[PDB]
């Protein structure tokens, strides 16, 4: 079989330090050829809180979070905090997919409380700030795929592919 | 607060234009704008409009760019530039229909998105025929008008 | 009373009509057709006016003075005209339908609304007002329709529902079918309530595209596409003609109202539009 | 309501020319545009809705989405032939109109000249006009509510003044069809067809490879399936004039300029016609 | 305040064990007003395991769970195995809105937890047979709906409709 | 005051000198005529989207117009009706730039851009219902100095 | 008699060192009245190069910059590399054009290099995270502000018209 | 990178030598097809002072100049009152465009001090005098496009585009 994680990009990062093995086996479903970042997943219905990043399962189907796909595990001590999902590779979506997998998918999402206490006033959060940019190139690319950077001289490719796709739903409360 | 017509095709056309970043893209949504409301007139709305929805090539990620420029604005579309054209005239409908209160994006999102809620998307729309062939070609010829001013020929 | 005589009468379109208002930056359309306040399809009294009189003028040419004293001297107007033309109200219009669930199926059937019926009745009782001269056949079967106001009729036909310009899904109820052919046909007649039967007759107009051509590319010129609005055929439109006392208005309603039966309305006479025929319904209802 | 939709190919099929074929193809293009989401167990269940035989056969395994566009391609094909075979022309209602009419412009004192003519080849007349457009992309000149195809009469008086200035320069036509300081002093209504042999419409196909192209590395046919009017049938329409003297030019110019196109693709030998029968009714 | 509950509509049977109040209150805002049932929300992203039913998030937007909207808190027995949520109702996605809303809407909805050991798979169903019909329109309407058994009458239109208006996407595993 | 008279004889000057064409001159006779009764009937911003439309702002008729601002030589370059829009266009946003209803500073890096020109056009809708009100008797007069001078074609 | 400093709205941290008098001089030009902010002034033909802001001259028709009218000079030993400038003060892009000009001024303004290593480049930028924008208004606008505290309620109308009023194309490289 | 130079039309005699070379290539992007001269490049914002003939980095947007681009350097002889740049070529403001671009440049502006001893108050001016012009298509218009009056036959209307097509803004300091 093979697990993969799932780490939304925000504007900030508390989410980097999550698995135990970088690459998992040869298997990494989101693909970075020098052309733009393939299977991609987007979750409608759902949401995330900038602070102490993790998901925030709201209701309505708009609200929608977009994060790439990585091959890893939970750290050892969840599943009894995330929500571990098998799908088989067709019951899921993907958005610009390069290829196709063989069906052997646990992934292992992030997850918080859905704090049934305050108005989930979710926000329309787009991504700016080449500043805020450049870092969390290295924190989600080549924590995962380093061979870009290495030779891949698209420098802009990779950068370019965040800034118009992953406006992700936020609350910011 | 309540936006006329021309103001509606104002804001719409303007989340539009940005988002096409070829040109081509542009030239072909002119020639959309431009006679996509004579075709409304002689055929209807809804069927010129699933006719859109069908020229559009959704059933890509072409779909979740569509919803994402309602919003983002930071979103671009990505297709050819047949089938971008086609997915910006239908932006400007569901801009429209969700603007004017007619019928709800996350609705109209999931309609769009599924076969199930398709159906009875049609049916909603030969409910809310009136409301919408009352007045949606007046918006649609400003459309067209901003068209034919803000982009030129082949 | 204040008018000799009251004559109203239906225009029913032989070939497609165009009675334009010209160009508008409102209107998608190059060549429109005139409206109404209310948005219907409509013939102004002056177009009317014209055309018959024009008409008149060319068929009747030892009878000129009569048309000048009925009518208006055309130039040099020492005199007001005896006449008076209302203006073309829209009675019916044909719409085409898709029904399943009817026996006999039909391309398309008359439409009209509870508001036109309104205005014809509004007509009616005016010219009885100030004409000594009642018309309460026409004002019976139209207050039977009306009565039923507020509910989508049927008056020749069992058709439970239909889809109307292929964009608007109506269910209909039948009427009492003592009332009778007003249209006086076989296709049926359907009396929609207003906030529908706008659209409805608003998308039964025909609009053609028409084109100049490069004589030596042979190609469109450019900027040479536009559209026209015609209503079409067998279209049915309500007027009155209405004439003070006088003795040229007696011989204009007794012998040139009688042998007038054809005219051409509007615009595109060349390309065959404007074909109309006037039903009296003095003569026959 | 739906049911109207899912029930609109038998309507087609049982109410053969006696349905509304604009407002037909309007509401079939809403099935056509939405096939994958009407074949997903919404064939209403009948037995002879064309839309289960979609259900019957297998095209694909490998992808639900490559089955779904190729029985799409197939339906298109059968709603090009179902539209050819059952919509047939009964021309009585236009024999009866033409009569009526030709009595009317008798009364209003006009010239006649009613002309037959027939087409020879696949005719395009309103090859950009919405009827099909929806779900073929070509067109056809219809007109609703004598639910028929038809020439417009700007179309056959621009081509007769065409030829006229042709061969008579570009005065004696404005002398005959005007300008914009005379009213023109003929008159053409739009032509009808008034019977056929077997058919009235027919399917047809046009592939551009190259059209549009750079080179061969981007050469691609795209097979474009469409109706076209089918040959032997035969329209007619009425020319009326009430001057003497534009007699003469309309008679000559109408059988010479038939035999060249009369719609559209003439180049390629599509919309040629025939001159049937003509005839001249003078009044006074 | 007021928070409200919602239930799906199954073919199976474990309904009574949780469901407590019927208004608390006054008047609804889910109603039969002889126009159809109205303001039925509706989930986007859930699968229906419903031998003794809770829901199980999916990863699909096309996977809906449609139900009623009960106000009142379930058996004062739970909260820690329901995803309890108070979305401000102007992010709640329903169906036929004629009415306003109380401008938060605290739901209660019965939850399954997912435990990925298969894959899972989602069957879409249309339902049928006027008994299965009956026995869930005034048995447990009824514990809820009391301001009929006056005036509904008919009680076709309701039996008529939830046969062609609800589904969901099953699981069955 | 009436030197609104003035500022129509300034722009129809500028006007009728930057269509050298005669062609162009009749045209933008034929859109005097007619675009002032459709302001008066339609409303302001329609009658702006349509003759923005026809008048193919593309990037070098913008040019010859903001040139036309300054240089009393500037030409229209284009069709006959396609200059005549732009003329009447030019007439419309010259009464705009004098009676300071918009900056000609805004205004130029509008003509310029395509980024800012739909701006230009969403200031142009803020301000309609002043607009219509002001340019009614500047437009009066251009279309009576057109019907004056220019000869009918 | 007079020369003025003009600095921009950026989003990097390169702010406060880049003006270092408060005022000096009588009283403010861009200055609030609770009404929202006036007198700010659009520099068109130049960019921005994110690293450490200043002026990159350009023959972009519509690259422009978006920044604040204050008196006094910057930092006393510096505007050599400046865009040093005495104007006729009516040939301004100002915004908020509610009263009248000096008819003659002077300013300095920021500039690096042309520095062509590549092409020319730079992109729209709106800025936002109104964190950092709130912290731009207590860091060197309520600095300039020296009424700040003495007639400062609203800090939320800056707030409100930053982040929609003042844009740029930085070069984001 | 293939630099194209830039020189515009003054009415000083600061014309005729402001490159060593007159081509250095074979090369140009300013055309003359009896059509006149195509791809006029614009630059606002910058003035002439035509003793010594060099845009003022000017901050005015109604302030324009308009000349050449030729294909050239600055001699290696005028490069410190120069400012280099390299720009996709697209990022310019072309007159009357026939073709596709290199996308990619070298230009150094005729650049002069950003006159901080002076108010730089502008003054607009335009093209008569047809010698003005004729004595000028001599200065660098032979020198620049030996296709004058070698190629071109119908130069008189070249003349009256050179008149008609070119007006700039002056200082008179």
């Amino acid at each position: 079989s093979t697990q993969r994680e799932y780490v939304f990009i925000p504007i900030t990062n508390s989410i980097t330090i999550d698995v135990k093995i970088t690459i998992g086996g040869s298997d990494h479903i989101t693909n970075i050829d020098e052309r733009g970042i393939h299977n991609v997943l987007v979750i409608t219905g759902y949401a995330v809180d900038e602070k102490n990043g993790r998901l925030v399962p709201t209701l309505d189907p708009c609200d929608y979070v977009k994060g790439i796909l990585v091959a890893g595990t939970p750290q050892q001590a969840q599943s009894n905090d995330f929500l571990t999902l098998k799908l088989p590779a067709n019951k899921l979506y993907l958005i610009r997919k390069k290829g196709n997998i063989s069906d052997d998918l646990k992934i292992y999402i992030p997850y918080s409380s859905p704090d049934a206490r305050n108005s989930m006033k979710t926000k329309p959060v787009s991504i700016s700030d080449d500043t805020i940019v450049n870092n969390i190139i290295k924190e989600v690319f080549d924590k995962i795929y380093n061979i870009t950077q290495k030779e891949k001289v698209k420098i802009e490719k990779v950068k370019e592919d965040i800034k118009e796709l992953f406006s992700y739903y936020a609350l910011e409360q | 607060l309540y936006e006329e017509d021309y103001k509606l095709a104002l804001e719409a056309f303007k989340k539009v234009f940005n988002a096409l970043t070829h040109y081509g893209a542009k030239q072909a949504f002119r020639s959309r704008a431009r006679d996509l409301v004579e075709e409304i007139y002689n055929s209807g709305f809804i069927p010129t409009f699933f006719y859109i929805i069908s020229k559009a090539e959704l059933n890509s990620d072409s779909l979740d760019s569509l919803i994402s420029l309602f919003s983002s604005d930071n979103a671009i579309l990505r297709g050819s530039d047949e089938n971008v054209s086609y997915s910006a005239y239908l932006f400007i409908i569901l801009y429209y229909l969700i603007k004017r209160g007619i019928i709800e994006q996350k609705f109209l999102i999931q309609a769009l998105r599924c076969e199930k809620t398709r159906l009875d998307l049609i049916d909603k729309l030969y409910n809310l025929a009136p409301i919408i062939s009352a007045k949606i070609r007046t918006y649609l010829l400003a459309i067209k008008r901003l068209s034919e001013a803000l982009i030129e020929a082949r | 009373p204040y008018y000799a005589f009251a004559e109203p009468f239906f225009i029913h379109a032989i070939t497609h009509l165009h009675v334009g208002s010209g160009s508008s930056v409102e209107e998608e359309i190059a060549l429109p057709f005139q409206r109404d306040e209310l948005g219907y399809p409509t013939i102004y009294a002056s177009s009317l006016k014209g055309a018959i009189k024009s008409f008149l003028l060319k068929e009747f040419p030892d009878k000129r003075d009569v048309i000048y004293k009925v009518l208006g001297e055309d130039e040099n107007p020492e005199e007001a005209s005896l006449g008076t033309f209302l203006d073309a109200i829209l009675f019916a219009i044909p719409s085409r339908i898709i029904e399943i669930d009817s026996a006999k199926p039909y391309v398309w059937v008359y439409v009209t609304t509870y508001e036109l019926l309104k205005k014809v009745k509004l007509y009616l009782d005016s010219i009885s007002q100030l004409s000594n001269a009642s018309f309460s056949n026409l004002k019976n079967k139209i207050d039977t329709i009306l009565a039923k106001e507020g509910k989508n009729i049927t008056l020749d036909s069992d058709l439970k529902s239909a889809i109307l310009n292929e964009d608007f899904y109506v269910e209909l109820e039948a009427l009492n079918n003592k009332i009778p052919s007003i249209i006086n046909a076989g296709v049926p007649l359907l009396v929609l309530e207003d906030s529908i039967g706008r659209e409805v007759i608003n998308r039964s107009l025909i609009r053609v595209r028409r084109i100049r051509i490069d004589r030596d590319k042979k190609v469109v010129e450019t900027g040479g596409l536009w559209s026209e609005e015609y209503v079409p055929m067998k279209t049915i439109f309500f007027s009155v003609l209405l004439g003070k006392e006088s003795k040229e208005s007696a011989i204009f309603a007794s012998c040139i109202l009688r042998n007038l039966r054809y005219v051409i309305l509007g615009g595109k006479e060349t390309i065959g539009k404007g074909i109309v025929e006037l039903r009296w319904v003095k003569d026959v209802i | 309501a739906i049911d109207f939709l899912v029930n609109i190919l038998e309507l087609i099929k049982e109410k053969q020319c006696n349905i509304n074929l604009f407002s037909a193809i309007s509401l079939t293009s809403i099935v056509y545009n939405n096939f994958g989401e009407f074949l997903s167990n919404n064939q209403s269940y009948s037995t002879n809705n064309p839309l289960l035989k979609y259900h019957i056969i297998i095209l694909n395994d490998k992808n639900k989405t490559k089955d779904v566009e190729e029985k799409r391609n197939i339906f298109k094909r059968e709603v090009a032939e179902l539209i050819s075979r059952n919509f047939k022309l009964d021309g009585e209602k236009v024999r009866n109109y033409f009569d009526s009419l030709k009595e009317v412009l008798k009364s209003l004192k006009y010239t006649i000249v009613d002309v037959e003519i027939t087409t020879r080849t696949r005719a395009l007349i309103g090859v950009s006009t919405s009827l099909g457009k929806l779900i073929f992309g070509s067109g056809i000149s219809f007109d609703p509510y004598m639910n028929l195809p038809y020439i417009p009469a700007s179309e056959i008086k621009g081509i007769v003044r065409s030829y006229i200035e042709g061969k008579l320069g570009e005065q004696e036509a404005e002398e005959i069809f005007g300008n914009e300081e005379r009213e023109g002093n003929v008159n053409f209504t739009d032509a009808y067809p008034t019977r056929s042999k077997d058919f009235l419409f027919v399917p047809d196909v046009i592939t551009p490879h190259y059209n549009g192209k750079k080179s061969e590395a981007d050469a691609e046919p795209r097979p474009v399936i469409h109706l076209t009017i089918a040959p032997k049938v035969t329209f007619r329409f009425l020319i009326y004039y009430k001057r003497e003297d534009v007699g003469k030019p309309i008679c000559d110019s109408m059988p010479i300029i038939l035999i060249r196109g009369l719609g559209a693709r003439s180049s390629v030998g599509y919309s040629l016609f025939e001159l049937r029968k003509i005839e001249v009714i003078k009044a006074a």
